[PDB]
């Protein structure tokens, strides 16, 4: 609700585009190629990725394992991707811990 | 916020899904049926829904029958979305609704 960034953090890819992991050990990186872009997102080599080399990812999808940041969702996909996101992720928490209150409050 | 108009005039909707997507687990599982009762229990259909030799005509408000129903033909496999009205999409400034809100819960 005070749409804060979080620590642990995904990256999401910006541009629509094909997935390319490149890593020479140390060092890792995921490149969302199309043909009017080709952007690098290195990432420590710790983080865990959602995308198989070759995958097709559209903008604001995320490419590693954390909480999205509703700030870079916005610029992303727009204002309505970030809404659905937040109300998922409120959502999210309330039905972990049983209350149940619909989606409209 | 509050309820000011009968109808705001808007063909703006949002689609709630009735499949959720986990990584590692391939394919799409139905949601739970709570959840998707606090997803679409009292809204209105923006759009026409044709399912299991029945229509849902738009501006219906969705009973949990109805709900019940829009499940069965989910896991069916001839529904994945339903089209609904939600305070999102409200055209209404400074409020929403009686439409793109829902049931008086
Ligand atoms: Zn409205």
């Amino acid at each position: 609700f005070e749409a804060r960034r979080p620590k642990a953090k995904a990256v999401i890819s910006e541009i629509d585009g094909v997935v390319r992991i490149e890593e020479g050990e140390d060092r890792l990186s995921v490149f969302v190629e199309s043909e009017g872009f080709s952007k690098e997102y290195k990432l420590p080599k710790d983080a865990r990725l959602l995308v198989k080399d070759g995958d097709y990812v559209e903008a604001g999808q995320p490419l590693t394992r954390g909480a999205i940041d509703p700030h870079q969702l916005l610029e992303a996909k727009g204002p309505e991707a970030v809404e659905r996101y937040l109300v998922d992720e409120i959502q999210k928490v309330y039905r972990a811990q049983g209350v149940k209150l619909h989606d409209k409050h | 916020i509050v309820v000011r108009e009968a109808d705001c005039g808007t063909t703006n909707y949002i689609s709630v899904p009735l499949f959720q997507m986990d990584e590692v687990t391939r394919t799409l599982r139905l949601r739970k049926r709570s959840d998707i009762e606090s997803g679409l229990y009292g809204r209105v259909l923006a759009r026409e829904v044709e399912a299991l030799g029945r229509r849902l005509e738009e501006g219906r408000y969705l009973s949990l029958e109805d709900v019940h129903f829009l499940i069965k033909a989910a896991e069916a496999g001839e529904v994945r979305e339903v089209p609904v009205r939600s305070p999102l999409t409200c055209q209404t400034r400074y409020g929403v609704c009686q439409k793109c809100y829902g049931y008086d819960l």
